[PDB]
This record gives C-alpha cells, structure tokens and sequence, in this order.
C-alpha cells in the first residue's frame, strides 16, 4: 500500500540516519554531540560557585531537552528496526534492545529522569550522561583501529618504550647523583624521576631544573637521546594509522565488486537456461540485465594497482603462456 | 527466424515494454511485475537511458538487432564472467564448489530458486568438485 | 603591426607575472609581500608609544608607496587582460573586475586613500591593508590543499581527536580529584582543564603543576598517553600533504601529454587527407609537423611508473594475447 | 614519380623553403604565412635544427629521401597515435565518440575546420559511435 | 616410554616458554618484569625516609620471592636444554651456562643471596638486580634494530645533527651577544649554550629567557630553524624503524618457504626412486606426503607483491619467451 | 720502481683518506673534529673567569697541536695530488690550492700562527678556527641535500608556513585583545606576538601566560590549530630527506653498472676483431676477460625493483611481442 | 595392472592403512612406524582429513583411482618443484650444486640417507655442476 | 683444428700462462705485461680462481674445451651485451651514436685505440647514425 511503502521508506531512512550515518546524516550526530558537550560545559560552569544559579537554570532546561530527545531517540531507534527479517516482531525488537549500546541508552535515559526527579547518586547519574558522551562511537572504530595498529607495529613500539624507559631510569639516576647536594629540587630519586619524565617528554614545566654545571651537561646530553625517543611512538602511530586505514579502504573497496559479480552470474545462468510473453520476458531480461550488470561490474573493476591490477595481469598471462605451450605442441 | 520476428511483432510496440512506442518506463515496470519480475522504477530508467536510439524510451527498437543478433558471445562477456568468478575463486584453480555456488545464489544478490541452483550445479559442471574449471563456464555461457 | 605585437607581448608578459607567476616571476610578489609585511611591522612599532613619531613618518611614506603601487597594480592588472577573447573589450574588463579578488584589491585601494586622507574607521582601514596580506594566496591553494587532506584522512584524524579529547577529559578530572585539596592551582575543574591542555600539547607553561605524589604519578601516566595522541595530527597531515601534492603533480603531469596528442592527430589527419605549391606545402607540413610533434609527444610519454607505465604495459599485452589466440586459430 | 621529382625541383632551392639553399628560416616562415600556415620563427628553427644534414637550414635536402620515400608507416607512428588516442580514450574500448573528436579538434590544439572534422568523422570511421576501433585509425593513417 | 615422552614434552615446552616466547608465553616474562619493576619501586620507596620500615619489610619479602623464582628459573632453564643434541649431557649443560646471559643470571642469583645475607657492597648488589632488569631483552633486538636503523639512515641523521649543532652554536652566540649586558641569565656563553639547548629541543624550562627586543627577535628567528631541526631525527627514526621491521618480516617470511621446499623435493625423489608391503608403503607415502606437502608449500607461496610476485612473474615469462623463439624457429 | 710504486700507493691512499673518506677512513676526520671541538670547548672554558689560567695553558698546548696537524694536513693534502694527470706538476698543485677549501685551510693555518704569535684581531682569528669547524663538510652534502629537499617539497612547506603564520598573526591579536586590560604580560601587540611564537612552537617558557578565562579559551583553541601547524615542516623534511637520499642511492647505484658495461663491450669487440704467441694472447684475453667481466656485470645488474626491473621487463617483452607479430606473418 | 590390483586388495581394508575400513589413524601410524616411517598422529590426521571421500578415514578408497591412475604429472607439480628449487637456486641458472643438494637433504627437513643423496646427485643429473638445469629435474619427476 | 691444437701445445704448460703447470699467476701477469697486456696480480688471481678445474692455477686445462669449443654464442652473452648497451642507450632506439662509442671507448674503462674505435664504428655498423640497431651488434659478436 502507498501508506505501507511510505512506512517502509521512512523506516529505512531513519534507521540509516540513526545507526549507519553517511554524508549529511552526520548532522544529527553532530547535534547530539553538541547537546552532550553542552551538558558537560554547563556542569563545569555550575561548579564555579560565583555564578551557578544561571547555570542551574539553563542546565534544568537542557536536561528537559536531553530527556525528550533521548527518549524519542530510543523509541525511534527501536521502531527503526523494520529493514530486515532480522529485528522484526516483538521478539525481534527485544533482541534489538539486548544489543549493548541500546542498554546504556536506556540507562542514560533513566539517569536523566532521575536527575530531573532530584550527593553521591546525583554525581553518579550526571556521570551516566557523560557515559553517553563516551558512547558516541558505537561500533568500535576509534578503539579497534588503535588497538590494531598498536599490535601491528609492536616491535617498533617496544623498542621505543624499552630504550626510552631505560634512558629515563639512568639519566634520572645520574642527574640525581650530580645534584643531590647543591640543588634542592632533587631531594630524592622520586623527584629526579619526575624531572626526567617532564624533561624527556618535552613538557618542561621548569619547576625542577638542574643547577650545577655537571648536572646541566648530563641533562642536555641525555635530553638529546630521550627527547628523540619519547617522540617516536607518535610518528610510528601516525604512519601505522595511515597504512591501516589505507588497507581497510582497499579491502572495503573489494566487496563493492562482490554484488555485481553475483548479478552477472545470476543473470547469465538464468537467461541461458531460459534460452510471445516468454520471449518478450527473455528479451527484456537479457537486454536490461546485461547492459546494466556488465556496465556496473566494469566500473567496479579497474582501479587499485597494488596487487589487484597485477593479479588480473598474472591470471591473464598464465592462460596466455599456457596456450603458447599448447599451440606450439599442436603445430609440432 | 520465426521466434525472432514473432517477438519483433510485439517489440514494435514494446520497445519500452508496452503497447505503444513511448518512454513507458512505469508501464514496463508494472508489466514486468505482473510477469513476476517486479523491477524498480530507477532500475528501469537507468537501463532505458543506457542502450537506446531515441534515448527517450520510444527508441526505434534497434534492440531487434541487439538482442537476437548479438549472440552475447562478446569476449568482454567472457572476461567479465572470469572476473566474476575470481572474486569468489579464492586461490583460484576452479576454487568454486557447488556448495559455494548455492550459497551465493540463494543468499546474496538475486536469490534464485534452490532448484534452479541445483540445475546450475548439474548443467554447468556435473562434477561438483572444488576445482570446477572456469573455461568451461565461460564457454558454457558463450558457446558451450 | 610591430607596435601591435609589442603591445601583445607586453600585455601577455605582465599578465603572466601578475596572475600566474612562475620562476623569477615570484620576485614581484615577494616585493608586494615585503611591502605589506613592512606595513604591518611599522604599525606594530607605531603601537609602542615610547617611539612612535618616527614610525608615523615612515608609515606615511610607506603608505604613499603602497597607494601608488596598488593603484598601478590594479590598472596594469586590468589592462593585462589582452591574452584571450575572454576578457577583452570594455565589457570584458568589467567581468575581469567582478572577479572577487579584484574587488578586495579595489577596497584596499580605497582604504589606502582613506588612510592618507586621515578612531574606529582608521583601525578598520588599516585592517583592510591586512586584508590584502591575507589575500596573498589568490587562487586557493593553501586552503584547498589543507581542506582536501583533512577530509581525505578523516578517519585517522577523528580517532586522534576522539581519544585525545577523552584522555584530556578524564586525566584532568582525576588530577583535579587528586589535587583538589592540597594544591591551589587546581581550585576548580576549569583550572584542571587548562592544565591538561597545556600539558598534553607539551607546551608546559608550568604555572599549574601537580604537587602531591599521587597527582604526579597520575600526571605522568596520563601524559604518556596524551602526549602521544595530541602530536599525532601533525604527522598525519604531513604524510597527507606529501601524498596529495604528489598526486597533484602526477595529474598535472598528464595534461602535459594532452597537447601533443592533439598535435599529432591533427597533423596526421590533415596530411593524410591532403595526400608544385600544394606539394611543397604538403612536404613541409609532413616533415616539420611530424618531426616536431612525434618528438615532443615522446619526451612527454615515458616517465611515472605508478599506474601509467603498467597501463601502457597492459594495453600492449592485451592486444598481444589477443593476437596469440587469433594466430593460433588461424594456424589451426 | 612525376610529382616527387617535380617537388624535388623546387626542393633543390627550398630545402629551407626558399629560392636558394640557405638557412632561410624567416623566409620559410613568411612563405608559409603567405600559404596560410602562419608558423612561428621558433617553431621553424627547432624543426630545421632537428632533421637536417648540414644542420644549418642549407641541408643538401636528404629530405627528398625522407618525405616521399618514407611512407610514414613506422611502427613508432602507430604506437604514438595509439597513445594519442589513449589520453582521450577514457576506459578505452574505442571510447572516442565523433562528438569528442570534433570537440578536441575545434576547441583544442590546432582548431581545424569543422568541415574537416566532419570529413574526419566520416572517412576515418563512418560508424560514429562511442566504440570506434583504434586499430582501423592507426591503419587508416598507416595503411588504410 | 610414556614417562620418557612426557619428559620430552615438558622439556621442550618449558624451553620454549623460557627462551623463545610467543603468544601467551609472554605472560611469564611479564611476571618477571613486574617482579623486578616492583623491586625497583620498593627500593625507591625505601629511599623516602619518612616511611621506609614498611618498605624494608615488603622488600625483604619480595627478595625472598626473587631468590626463589630466580633460582628455580636458573635450574629449570638449564634443565630445559633437552630439545636438541646441542646442549645435552653434562658438558652440554656447561656450554649452555657459558652463554653470557646465563652468567649474569648467576650473578643476580648470588647478588640476591648476598642481599638476604646482609654500604657500597649492598648498593652494588641491588644494582645487580637492576642489571637483571636491563637484561630483559636477551637476544639483542631492541639494540640491534636501533643500531641497524641509525647506520642505514646515516646521511639524513648526520645532516640533521650537523645543521642543528651549527644553528645551536651560532644562535647561542648571537643571543649571548645581544643580551650579555642587560639580561643576567646570559652571564657567560656557557649559559647561552644551556638556553639554546633547552630552547631548540622545545623543552623550554623558562629559567633562562631573552629580555631585550633584539634578543627576542633573534631567539624567535633562530627558534624556527632549530625547532624544525632537532625534531627531525625522531621522524627519521620512526620511518626507518617501520621500514626495517617491514623488511625483517618479509625476510623472516621467506624462510617459512624453506621447509616445505625440502619436504617436496625429499618426497618426490624418494617416491620416484622407489617406483604388497612395499607397494602399500609407496602408496601411503605418495598419497599422504604429496597431498600434505604440495598443499602447505602452496599456502606458503603466494603473498608479498614487492619483488617476490614479480620474481616469479619474470621467471615464468623468461621461459615463455624462450619457447616463443624456440617454437618459431621450429616452425620455420 | 719499487720505491716509485710505494710512492704511488701511499700517494693514492693518503689522498683517499683526506679527500674522499669511506669506512675506517672516518677515524681521522673524527680526530680533526674532536680537535676543533676541543678548541671550542676550551675557549668557552677560558671565558669563565673563575678558572681560566688552566684553560689558557691547555689552550696554548692545544694550539701547538692544531698548528702542527693543520700544517702537516695542508702539506700532505697538496702532495696527495698524485693520482691523476689532473693535479700533477707545480702548476697542477697550484690549481689544487685554488680550490676554495684549500684556501680557507690556508687562512686557518695563518690564523693559528697569528694566535700563537699573540682585542678584536684575536677574536677574529679564533673565529677563523671556528671557520674550520664550519668547513668540516667540504663537498656540500648537508647543505645540498637540505636545499634540494626544501625546494622539492615547496608547496607543502609554503602551505604550512602560510597557515601557521596567519594563525600566529590572528591568535596573537585576539589574545592581546582579550588580555589587554587585566593581564600585564600582554602590554603591547609585540608581547602578544612573542607569546604566540613561544606557544605555537610548543616551547612554552611560561613567562607570558593568559589569565582571563576568555584568554585561556582562545589560547587553547588556537593552540590546537597552531601546534599542529608549526610541527608540520619537521615531518615534511623528514619524509623528504628519506625520499631524496633513497633516490640518490638508486642513482649512485646505476653508475656502478657503467664500468662493467664498458668492460664487456671493450673485451668483446677487441677479442672478436682479433679472431702461437698471438693465439695464446687471444686465448687468455677471451677466457679471463669474459669470465670476469660477464660475472661482475651480472652481480651488478639484478636488484632494485622500482623502475629498473620493469624497464628490463618491458624491453624484453617488446622484442618478444615484436617477434610474435613477425612469426605469425611469416607463418601466414 | 597386476601390482595395482594386488595393492588394491590390501587397500580395500587399508584405505586408512589397516585391516578394516575405519578411521584407523593411530593404527596407520603404528603400522608405518613398524615399516620404519614413524609418522606423527597429527600428521596422519591432517592427511586423512584432506584427501577423503567419506572424510572419516573409512573412505571408500577412491585413492585407488588417485595413486596409481594419477601419474603425478600435474603441471601444478612441475610449477611447485620449480618454485622449490627457486628458494635454493640463488641467482638461478641451475644454481644448485650437488654439494648444496646433499647439504639440504642431509641437514634440513627430512634427513635422507647420504647414499640416497648420492644416488640423487647421480640419477637426477650426472653432471654435478653448479648449473644443473631444472627443466630436466621437473621432467625427471614428471616424465624423465 | 690446426690453430686449436697448436695453441693447446703451449696451453699444456701455460694453463696458468707459463712453461709449467702451476699456479703461475705472477708469471702469467709478467708474461702478459711483456705481451703488452700489463694486468694486475689481483685481477689474475680472481680470474684463475673462478674458471678452474684444479682450482690452484695448475688446472688440467679444461679451458681447451672452454675457449675454442665455446663459440661464445651463449644467450647470456647476448642479453649481457644488450644490457651493456642499455646503460648507454638513453631512450633506446639504437640511441648510440658513433661519437658516443668513441667517447666511452677512449675516455672510460679501457681506453682502446682511437683507430680501433674507428674500426668499430665502421665494422660493427657502417651507418654511424644515432639509431644503430643493437640486434645486429649482439649478432655481430655472436653470429654476425
Ligand atoms: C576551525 C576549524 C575546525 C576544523 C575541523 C574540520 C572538521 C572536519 C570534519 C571532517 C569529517 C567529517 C566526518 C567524516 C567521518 O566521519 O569520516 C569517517 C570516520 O568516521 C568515524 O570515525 C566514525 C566516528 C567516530 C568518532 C565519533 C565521535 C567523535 C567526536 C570528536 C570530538 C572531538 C573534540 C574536539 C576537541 C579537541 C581536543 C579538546 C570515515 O568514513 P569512511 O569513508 O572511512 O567510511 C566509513 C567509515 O570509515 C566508518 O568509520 C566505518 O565504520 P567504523 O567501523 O565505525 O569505522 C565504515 O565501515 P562499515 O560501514 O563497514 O562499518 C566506513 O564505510
Ligand atoms: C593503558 C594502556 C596500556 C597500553 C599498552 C598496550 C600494550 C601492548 C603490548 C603489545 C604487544 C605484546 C607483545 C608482543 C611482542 O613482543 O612483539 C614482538 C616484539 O618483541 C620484542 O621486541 C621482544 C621484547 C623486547 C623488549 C623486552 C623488554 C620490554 C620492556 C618494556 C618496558 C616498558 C615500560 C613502560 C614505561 C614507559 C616509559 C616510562 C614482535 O614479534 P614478531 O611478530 O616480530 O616475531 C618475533 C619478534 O619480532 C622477535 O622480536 C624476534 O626476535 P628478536 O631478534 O629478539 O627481535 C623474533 O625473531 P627470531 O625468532 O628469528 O629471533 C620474531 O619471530
Ligand atoms: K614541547
Ligand atoms: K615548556
Ligand atoms: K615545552
Ligand atoms: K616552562
């Protein structure tokens, strides 16, 4: 029915905008992020006593807004489960809710209602709204990428950590020995460790500095080595991030080929098996399916030199040399 | 031949799958849905726009010379089908097993009938091993 | 006419030096940049009260120089529109002026005349001369490249931003909790946020430092993570800049091939269609055109392995294997 | 043949396109401009310097043996023209359409006459589709 | 015997977990590292006088734990030498101990017993437990990689060192000249060198800053150059680490091919030479060996485009073109 | 003569160790560098008044050492010009000295003699010994590489400079506006520029910090952008250095092929033209030359995939497809 | 032939190398160890699982048609053996010397008898140089 | 033939270029220097060590069968010489000009006589253009 297909269209569209954004769909998630960010900022302001009544008023209003949007978010999201046999029916909606993020969405909902109803419990509930903030990335992507890259470049990272740690242990010791007496910053080796950490990371607060000439010489000498070493992981991770995401893009690109391949083989076998209602049907299916399917397959096939191009290259060449041998033995 | 001219008789009015030479995209889609195809309006439109002489649905059916006369034996077809198998032929060497064939056909893309897929596993290559040679399949579509 | 072609030559040359510099042409733009930079510096000096009269004198003289060069710049630029049918005639000059940078050039001109005529309006007009400074890059190139790269590596960047932001939120909270009592720098969570931002970026002013042992342990531990994370975008952008500009260079390189290709095909078809005034004409056109065109085409064809070399490789190989099949079926 | 020797008669003095064996680069350019070619002095100079025996314009016209005797059937020519089509043949497969041919000819490089471009779209390949085979064109210049 | 093969299995397993860890085997080394780290931390705590008696008690207990685990580590490790003819028999165990790390393990053992028996000697022995810490990486891997990369990128590194050093020498000189008089931080060129080192490394303690306008201008100008230059080695090393470890992974990957190749050739020659007890033997060896060996060889052969794929490509193509010539001369 | 060939050998060897070091030859240049570095350090020490007499004594002794080694360096270097017809004979030695570094070597020599003979002139001469230090890299390599890379990646660098400069201009302005009143660090826009430069480079001395909440918000916000931007050139240069030196290594590798190629072609043509004193001569030259020349050529030919391998690939394939066509037309 | 059917007589019960059609993996391993093979249980299991009809050891011995009927002349075999030589043939050109052959055989992988390795150095290629052509060896296994 | 056996007569004692079968590396070098070759001791040593039967200079001259019997027509030679031209043949297409030939021969590597280089520019390819085909040169050494 026209109402039925309007239902289906809005169903699917809101589902996509909520669960799997893309393009302008990000505007809604930007809205939610700004909402929660505003809640955090307004809480921070409420901490500053010298002006908090205005903050409290605006915070109550913002909490109303949060309560309504989050509840509507939940309901629309659950209803937005009519795009597959997967989460349909009452039981399907229940399984959709068992999905862990829907849970914490329910908890932030009830936390909001508790806050508006109403000091440990209050701090807890507000912390739950901050839980929504950390829940922003649902499908792990920021975490999965980070862990994947850290594991992949484990050797480099462990080298950097080991040498940096060991430089930090020894430089701190030597400087502490040099300045144990005159300088008062380095009263104990703990202080020297603090200084070494602040120095090798290039933070350099300057609350703890060498004073003796020997101390300064040692500090500079070890600084060169360390400074080089603690900055290393950032470079390693940057390179690894670029590489890993490039690989993901390539891989994700290949599945785009998967659909047309099925299209072509389904059309080909069905049409061949078939070969004037029936004849008009076969005519149309031949013409439309092939002209579309072959086309799309082709525009999906060409790019990415890496290994893809050379794989097709090798395949074609292999049968070519196979037939070189075959034709030569056929001649003589 | 007889079937070609007989279908051309309907094609003269159904170049856009209707009773009159026109754009007839929606009519074509409804007719196909009655036939059981149930296509999409956008799918019909893109197709009509691509292969066309008048480029407005009411083409002077040069597809009389396309559909029947073209044996669909273009080497582009063979290369395309080989590539289509490649994405499924992990490590190649006729990698497809009939199980994978039925899996893809009945679970992905257009979910063809399991009986049709069994007929595919029979006619295309009776052996039904994990090493079904792809040259036969591209010939199977083209010549065999 | 000789005067006419001198007119055309100077026309085109000044056009290129003003609008599309290259090689030594950059010297003039360096001159303009130093002029505007000197204006900025002299204004800064005029702010320093203890010596400003000399600054004002030199600034008036510099403003005369600016006024004359900018007006002449405008006139020469507009006149420098005789290189194509595009901006010729009175109406063409009008459309050349409608181009947005020519506008702001007119505004900086009138701002200069207003300054020499003559406190909000004065500050505005001087700000307009600074507008010229920001107008330096006309054709967006510094902006377009930056935006393009930021968008391309969006995943990496969002990961870094997300994790860094979240580390900054939590480290600041924990340190604030640890040092809420003893330390006086961390009077409120706002202060802790300030400290965390200054620390994780490795600025480290040192106005706000941890004092308790627990605070220092937390600060160092979180410092390691953060420091690694806030430094990440710089590495990502550096890699992306290199990659994007490399791609642009390749692409720009290919259009260099476009001209010779047309040359060859025009010469070939025309000469073939033609084939003793006419015979001498055909002789000369054959010899000169081909010997030049083929040559230049060739020197424009070879380099860039990437995909280019392998594309020509595949093309040649495809017809080779095509004929392998053809010859074998021709034999038997 | 008759035309070759007849043109060689003028070539004996016009090796640099003039009435006397000399560098005659400017004279050649002016003569071409009178003929309607209107070349550039730098263009004439580079060309004369490249293919030359004396290397000063007043070459002993070995181009008698170059122009007529060379059928311009060098495989380098065929490869070059194929590459020339490549830059315009996006995705290949005879990608050029006659519209693109006229566009490039009349809008870019040397803007040949639209009538000449129509004659190209006719003689080079009468079909005028988007799949004009390039082998015919390289033969068209070389042999066909 | 069943007891004999249990002996062999545990022998080999403990050998692998001690000498060549992999996967979950790292948990034991993590345990040891945490043990030694805890010893270091507890010593640091013992330095802090205001609470050291608890530290001493816990340190004595930890030293008992260290003594027992290290002694058992030694014994189990030496016994764990029954996996090859290499270190078997009493003499083999002696050679296993001559291996240098086993030595320092013995010294840390005896140092621990000396500490529990019992101020220079005590400091020495505790330093020996820290020697165990630095002994963590046995087979040099953190050191070998670092040295290899430093040597490989020697040119880049020397450029950075040279220019950075020279900028540091001259900037310090000029700033010292500018601020010799007014500023009191720059009392002598030594002080200026200290300032320059702290500045160019971006530590910036802030104990020594320029004050005169000229000094600040010089400091900023030179800062730009230097700051760029001292940060360079970290980037170079990061790239080199990634590259070198990638190369090592590729190389290590190729030896994985070495075993199957021998398997295939041994099976092939033996089976061919052989070709119904004998016939059943040949049947089984044919079937099982080939079906396994060829398989494994194949899964070990395909990946890594780099040079590997193109090497196989070239090899196959070389004999193909060889036979092109051969067949053509055979035809005519 | 045996004395004559000893002369030639030592000639060439000392020439190589002085002018073109390699391997252990660097030890001598390390010696010279440590000598000049020690002179610099001892001068610095002589500045520190509270102990300078010892410094002066050791400096006089070091100056004797410098004088003798530098004079001997000069003489040995000039004499070390007997390895080619290039710098032989009295006139050849004169041209060897006209080479600019030999000049400044002469000046540092005479500066040393002036110092030992003996306040502006003295400071000058000591500065000349520092000139020797900067002369360390003779053949420009640290400078040539830096300039080459800066020019190659000009686009990226200008983007970074432009955006960073413009962020620095505006952030400084806004912060100055925010804190013009309360804060006393930002008394004038000059001060704000100083603060902005120290902040965006992540030095962060901390002498100038924001105090108002608005100032801090602006400072942090702009810090994020800037900090990212000023760190960019270091990454760009690191990548460019790696890339450029890799290219140089490849290029330098190819000339290694140049010698064997000449060897092979000289041997081949000479031996062919020749084809039993003469027969024994031809026999020996054939056998020895070819077995050596072909060998060495081969070990010099294979590596470097990049373009080299694919260039040989394409060449061989081109004649292969050429003969495919030829053989097919020969058959039919 | 006679030997094939004679071995098939035992194979009918020893499809898993035993006296009864069963999984008989451990029995097969013990029988091989008695024969002197001394295999591993995991090695036997993987092998049985791979090539199998029933896929449980008690396959209906289609390996009667595998072992004897398959001449082991598959081009995959030739390519595999060529690749196997490649990893040992540094710089190629028949790089293997008989010394390297004996070294690898007697020091790595399965340590075959030195007499067997000498017989390999004799039969496979009598020349025993550092340039033993690999085409003969792949034929030596396949055809030669 | 006559010359081969005549040279073998001296070779029986001059396998290391002397009067007795020995290492005779220094004697060989001195003899060559007398002949005008003037080789290096290290150059002689490496060569003797490479191609050898006894591997100590006093080889049982299997180079009787190497030098004369080997026509030096190995395809490795042709490939090597082609590669040798490649490094000098910038952009290929017979890129070498006789000027470049004389330049390299007389300025680099072994500085052969200018007369010998002129004889090379004549015999190897009389044309002396910038497009001297390399196939003739590799044949010129091998067969032509
Ligand atoms: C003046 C000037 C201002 C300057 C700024 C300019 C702004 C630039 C914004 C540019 C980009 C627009 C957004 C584009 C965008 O989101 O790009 C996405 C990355 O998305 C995420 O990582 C997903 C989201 C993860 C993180 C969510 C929370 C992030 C909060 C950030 C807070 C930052 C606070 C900032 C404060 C700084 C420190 C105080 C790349 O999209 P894509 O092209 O890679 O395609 C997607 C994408 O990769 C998805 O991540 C991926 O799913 P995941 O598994 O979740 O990764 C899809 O695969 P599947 O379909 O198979 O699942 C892919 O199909
Ligand atoms: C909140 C969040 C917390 C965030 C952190 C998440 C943690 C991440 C941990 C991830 C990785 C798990 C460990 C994996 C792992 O160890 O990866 C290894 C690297 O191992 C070493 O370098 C060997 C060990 C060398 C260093 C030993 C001491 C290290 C002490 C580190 C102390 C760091 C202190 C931290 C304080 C920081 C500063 C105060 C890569 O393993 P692989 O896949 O490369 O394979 C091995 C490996 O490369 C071996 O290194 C190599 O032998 P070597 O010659 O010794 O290199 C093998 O070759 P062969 O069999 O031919 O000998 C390879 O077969
Ligand atoms: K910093
Ligand atoms: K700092
Ligand atoms: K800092
Ligand atoms: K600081």
């Amino acid at each position: 029915s026209a109402a039925h297909k309007r239902y289906r269209r809005l169903q699917n569209w809101v589902y996509n905008v909520l669960e799997r954004p893309r393009g302008w769909a990000f505007v809604y998630h930007v809205f939610i992020f700004l909402l929660v960010f505003s809640c955090l900022v307004l809480s921070v302001l409420s901490t500053i006593q010298e002006h908090q009544e205005l903050a409290n008023e605006c915070l109550l209003i913002l909490e109303f807004v949060m309560i309504v949007v989050f509840g509507l978010e939940y309901i629309v999201r659950v209803w937005s489960a009519g795009c597959c046999c997967r989460y349909r029916g009452w039981q399907g909606r229940f399984r959709f809710a068992r999905k862990p993020f829907c849970v914490i969405d329910f908890i932030v909902f009830v936390a909001s209602v508790a806050v508006i109803a109403a000091t440990s419990a209050l701090r807890s509930m507000r912390f739950l709204q901050i839980l929504r903030m950390v829940r922003m990335d649902r499908r792990g992507g920021t975490w999965k990428l980070l862990g994947s890259v850290v594991y992949a470049h484990s050797k480099e990272l462990i080298t950097a950590w080991y040498i940096g740690f060991l430089v930090l242990i020894f430089a701190s010791f030597l400087v502490y020995l040099a300045e144990k007496d005159a300088n008062s910053d380095f009263s104990s080796y703990a202080d020297s460790l603090w200084w070494g950490t602040i120095t090798l990371t290039t933070i350099g607060y300057g609350d703890k500095t060498p004073h003796t000439w020997l101390g300064r010489v040692l500090a500079a000498g070890f600084a060169l080595l360390g400074i080089s070493f603690f900055a290393l992981p950032a470079g390693i991770l940057g390179s690894g991030f670029a590489l890993k995401v490039q690989e993901q893009h390539r891989q994700k690109h290949f599945e785009k080929r998967r659909m047309p391949a099925a299209n072509l083989i389904q059309a080909a076998w069905r049409l061949y098996s078939t070969d004037p209602a029936v004849k008009t049907v076969i005519r149309s299916i031949r013409i439309l399916k092939f002209l579309v399917a072959k086309r799309k397959f082709k525009e999906t096939l060409r790019p990415y030199d890496v290994k893809d191009v050379i794989e097709q290259y090798s395949a074609g060449h292999l049968d070519m040399l196979g037939r070189i041998k075959s034709l030569q033995t056929r001649v003589d | 031949t007889e079937e070609q001219i007989a279908e051309f008789k309907e094609a003269f009015s159904l170049f856009d799958k209707d009773g009159d030479g026109t754009i007839t995209t929606k009519e074509l889609g409804t007719v196909m849905r009655s036939l059981g195809q149930n296509p999409t309006e956008a799918e019909l439109q893109d197709m009509i726009n691509e292969v066309d002489a008048d480029g407005n649905g009411t083409i002077d059916f040069p597809e009389f010379l396309t559909m029947m006369a073209r044996k669909m034996k273009d080497t582009d077809s063979e290369e395309e089908i080989r590539e289509a198998f490649r994405v499924f032929d992990k490590d190649g060497n006729g990698y497809i097993s009939a199980a994978e064939l039925r899996h893809v056909m009945t679970n992905l893309g257009e979910k063809l009938t399991d009986e049709e897929v069994d007929e595919m596993i029979r006619e295309a290559d009776i052996d039904g091993d994990g090493q079904v040679n792809y040259e036969e399949f591209v010939q199977m579509m083209t010549a065999k």
